């Protein structure tokens, strides 16, 4: 994540000095970091107190949202907003057979 | 009419639990109090079926670690999940 930003500039610099016909090489615009143009992948009730035939429909619908990398409703995507790691938290009081 | 007064085999589902409870009273008096039997119900049939099924999922459960004869049926199917 952070290590890339270095390499990219230096690989530019090798090719400005080797080519004497290289002209107006770009700078990466600032707004792409200030405003999201790279990453786009980044009420809440306890599921254990709910009836059964609402718990099944609800946990299926919420986990389907959760898979993409962002919060669903009763399962949350834990914030890291970065590297190859991501963990999700389903509510701890879900019935043990369904939660496993 | 009042009925034809049930036999032992015809009596059941209440008289079975009753007959079990009386057998447990018999065992506890003939022991002296060095056994301590638990509740035969809780777990019932379906609760126990789900508890053993969780071990076939691949994680242990309430009576597992890594109606009084139900233990004898139980061990045979408990060993497979463990």
């Amino acid at each position: 994540l952070q290590q890339s930003l270095e390499l990219k500039r230096k690989m530019l610099r090798d090719k400005q000095n080797k080519k004497n016909s290289g002209q107006h090489l770009p700078i990466f615009p600032a707004w792409v970091y200030e405003r999201p143009a790279l990453i786009g992948d980044f009420t809440a009730l306890p599921i254990g107190t709910l009836p059964l035939a609402s718990q099944e429909s609800a946990v299926v619908e919420d986990l389907l949202y959760v898979l993409v990398g962002v919060d669903g409703r009763y399962v949350s995507a834990q914030p890291l907003a970065g590297r190859q790691s991501r963990t999700f938290l389903v509510d701890p009081n879900l019935d043990l057979s369904i939660r496993e | 009419g009042h009925r034809e007064e049930p036999y032992l085999t015809e009596a059941g589902r209440d008289a079975f639990d009753k007959f079990c409870r009386l057998h447990q009273g018999e065992l506890q008096l003939l022991a002296g109090g060095v056994l301590q039997a638990p509740q035969p119900v809780l777990v019932k049939e379906c609760e126990l079926v789900k508890d053993v099924l969780n071990v076939l999922i691949g994680v242990v459960s309430a009576t597992f670690s890594l109606p009084e004869s139900i233990s004898s049926l139980l061990s045979e199917v408990a060993e497979y999940g463990t």
